[PDB]
């Protein structure tokens, strides 16, 4: 799971 | 203003700050990080193949071009050929875009971007280039092949997606959502992961479709020492359809990868690192996800390493069906100081889980001591760089072994740059609070998003026999009051069941947990705000969430009724949930900007955050988890796709608002990453200018040993698959 912004 | 499907000339470019992190590394750790970085950058090139048919050619062309002439050398050629400085800058920005995305589509939005200059003028530059004089066949051949697709904005080429109106290379051009659903059912029936796979449909002379499930590996059809994968390499019959499982996808690229993984294993700090690397090598050589899962297990057990890393086909955001993984790899250095707050969050983690709006029966049975570190990135190869990661994604490993939470410090710093001029859709007094607290509130949200967000929740699973991982006799569904009716079965995963909304659904749940638990006075002490400061962080975190929901409309396609970005869709949904609560909590008003153009304002009554906002969020969060745990896909879709519905219904009129959001949108910045070079004995860090030219140079110097070979490899692999699109 990636977290952008 | 800026046109859709082009990158603006003045697009922001920031250089990753990695000097101090690299300087802390011992000689051995530097050699370790060096080879792992080489492995990651190698594998990142495969993303080009996973993006668009023309992407590998475009990279090959740009690489040849800038190898013979650097940006300043090419400028002298380009301007002598009739290009203005503005037109040349557009090409520089385009090239930097392709490099930073590993493709001519945005990783954040899945939209095509084209060079902002006349095609015929760019042709003169390329055909007259030094690269062209040295290899005229290669350059003219490349330009002939990818030139039209480089510029073409035909409607079906504008967005990534399955079917006839979108572009994807996870599937052959003729594949639809029906084909993906069929393939997924097949994959689940064979207990085969979709992560490292692609699906190709070819028809015979009778029009009967034949399906190819191709696994990513160094090895092809030839016999190998492994048996668990090679035994799967055969033909199948599934519901009348022929299915063939193959491998060898991106073979010479993955060959480069395992070469550098092997070399890295010579500098491993411990047996856990040595064993995880050997398993990754097995995974990429044979095409075994089971091997990659074994490696991931060893990786989880490697606690607090100086040089942290992960690599493979990890995230399934870009696969239109939502099960296949895009290649990524990162190398990062532990930041001892910044890891403090996250490690004490671990201390109060098990407690805070009980504050979540669902019974412990819907929570993981055995709580595991979580790993949460702040790291400084040296390398993040692939389509883009996240701010924080939560890995591995293998749910079985998550609920038995554990998982690592990572916050990327020097990435977060890049995102902490917002001039008040750019802070759109906010009244004056809210902008001031926004500037002060956007930074700290992010640390709060990200922390909860990672540890308590993605880390919470239990999946109800029934094995081969009628035994459950939960007490089916006493566990009651809080929403219905009945016993558990649905669950996950063998071969079924989160991605397999919820498919197209799996990513966005989970990000929404994670974001909700963060937003929900940000009201807790204790969590605002682990990060240490305590007073009105803590209260302010609350309001800003909630104001930022509802603003982002409005901004999210940029990433929605009305003609397709399709959301193009999981996180933004997730934030729009949360806006809709809060809007549903009514009672003047959140309002969106269409206004007129000082420039005379359409504008909007987002108003959030801070007094009604706890009285109205929390109960609405609590109810929403509960429903999310119940449906997720029970694998209730029908109920899950009905709930999520309901809130994700975009209409011009009053009073908000989102479709109208969207046109204003597009009008005042801000392009996301490009990030330049450093390189590491080996001076025989010592490892040096190479840094570059925070510009398009600087980003280009960083890739020009990225593969000094075998640059031209990689160009030929990418061209070859692309040509072999040309018939599919
Ligand atoms: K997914
Ligand atoms: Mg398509
Ligand atoms: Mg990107
Ligand atoms: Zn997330």
């Amino acid at each position: 799971y990636g977290g952008f912004l | 203003a800026d046109t859709q499907y082009i990158l603006p000339n003045d697009i922001g470019v920031s250089s990753l700050d990695s000097r101090e992190a690299f300087r802390l590394l011992s000689p051995t750790e530097r050699l370790y990080a060096y080879h792992l970085s080489r492995a990651a950058w190698y594998g990142g090139l495969a993303v080009l193949l996973q993006t668009s048919p023309e992407a590998p050619y475009i990279y090959a062309l740009l690489s040849r071009l800038f190898r013979a002439q650097d940006p300043d050398q090419l400028r002298q050629h380009a301007l002598a050929e009739g290009l203005t400085e503005e037109e040349y800058q557009a090409f520089l920005v385009y090239a930097a875009g392709v490099y930073s995305n590993m493709g001519n589509y945005k990783s954040f939005g899945d939209t095509k971007f084209v060079p902002n200059l006349p095609k015929e003028k760019l042709e003169r530059v390329i055909l007259g280039s030094e690269a062209a004089q040295q290899h005229p066949e290669e350059v003219r051949g490349l330009w002939q092949t990818c030139g039209e697709l480089m510029f073409s904005l035909e409607p079906r080429l504008r967005h990534l997606g399955l079917g006839k109106e979108g572009i994807t290379t996870y599937f052959s051009g003729n594949c639809t959502m029906e084909d993906a659903k069929l393939a997924q059912d097949f994959l689940d029936s064979q207990n085969l992961s979709a992560y490292n796979t692609r699906l190709f449909k070819e028809v015979d002379g009778c029009g009967k479709p034949y399906y190819e499930v191709r696994l990513a590996s160094v090895l092809g059809s030839e016999p190998s020492l492994d048996s668990e994968v090679t035994s799967k390499l055969k033909s199948y019959e599934f519901r009348g359809s022929p299915f063939q499982v193959t491998r060898g996808d991106y073979a010479p690229i993955l060959q480069k990868v395992v070469e550098q993984l092997e070399k890295a294993k010579a500098y491993a700090a411990n047996s856990h690192q040595g064993q995880m690397l050997a398993q990754y090598i097995e995974s990429f050589t044979q095409g075994s996800i089971e091997a990659h899962k074994r490696g991931s297990r060893f990786w989880i057990q490697d606690k607090g390493p100086i040089v942290e890393s992960y690599i493979g086909f990890i995230e399934s955001y870009r696969d239109p069906f939502g099960s296949r993984g895009e290649f990524e790899g990162f190398v990062a250095v532990v930041n001892k100081a910044m890891s403090a707050k996250f490690e004490r969050l671990v201390a109060s983690a098990e407690q805070l889980l009980k504050e979540l709006p669902w019974p412990p029966t819907f929570e993981k049975d055995k709580f595991l001591t979580p790993d949460f570190t702040s790291l400084d990135v040296l390398t993040f190869a692939g389509s883009g760089i996240p701010a924080g990661i939560n890995i591995p994604n293998y749910d079985d490993l998550r609920q038995t072994e554990g998982f690592k939470n990572v916050s990327l410090g020097n990435v977060l710093a890049v995102a902490y740059a917002t001039q008040r001029e750019k802070l759109t859709f906010l009244e004056e007094d809210d902008k001031d609070l926004y500037i002060l607290w956007k930074g700290p509130s992010f640390d709060v949200q990200v922390g909860l998003h990672a540890l308590l967000g993605h880390g919470s929740g239990k999946l109800f699973v029934q094995d081969e026999k009628g035994a459950f991982n939960f007490d089916q006799e006493t566990v009651i569904n809080p929403e219905t009051g009945e016993q558990i009716q649905s669950w996950y079965r063998c071969g079924e995963t989160w991605d397999s069941k919820f498919s197209t909304i799996a990513s966005s659904y989970e990000e929404c749940r994670a974001e909700s947990v963060g937003l929900y638990l940000s009201l807790h006075p204790q969590v605002l002490e682990i990060f240490g705000f305590e007073g009105a400061d803590a209260e302010d962080v609350i309001y800003v975190n909630w104001l930022n969430m509802v603003r982002a929901g409005l901004l999210a409309l940029e990433f929605y396609t009305p003609e397709a009724f399709n959301w193009r970005q999981a996180h933004m869709q997730a934030r729009f949904v949360i806006l809709r949930v809060l809007l549903e609560a009514g009672e003047g909590l959140v309002t969106i008003t269409p206004t007129t900007g000082s420039d005379g153009r359409p504008d909007a304002r987002v108003r959030l009554d801070r007094s009604k955050i706890r009285s109205v906002g929390k109960p609405a969020l609590e109810r929403f969060l509960r429903r999310l988890q119940v449906l997720k745990s029970t694998g209730d896909v029908a109920g899950g879709r009905a709930l999520y796709e309901g809130y994700a519905t975009v209409t011009d219904a009053p009073p908000e009129s989102f479709l109208t608002l969207r046109d204003t959001v597009l009008l005042r949108k801000e392009s996301r910045k490009l990030i330049v990453q450093p390189n590491t070079r080996l001076e025989g004995s010592d490892v040096q860090l190479l840094e570059y200018e925070a510009s398009a030219a600087g980003l280009i140079r960083s890739f020009s110097e990225r593969f000094p040993e075998d640059g031209p070979e990689l160009e030929e490899i990418l061209t070859q692999l692309a040509t072999a698959d040309a018939r599919f699109w």
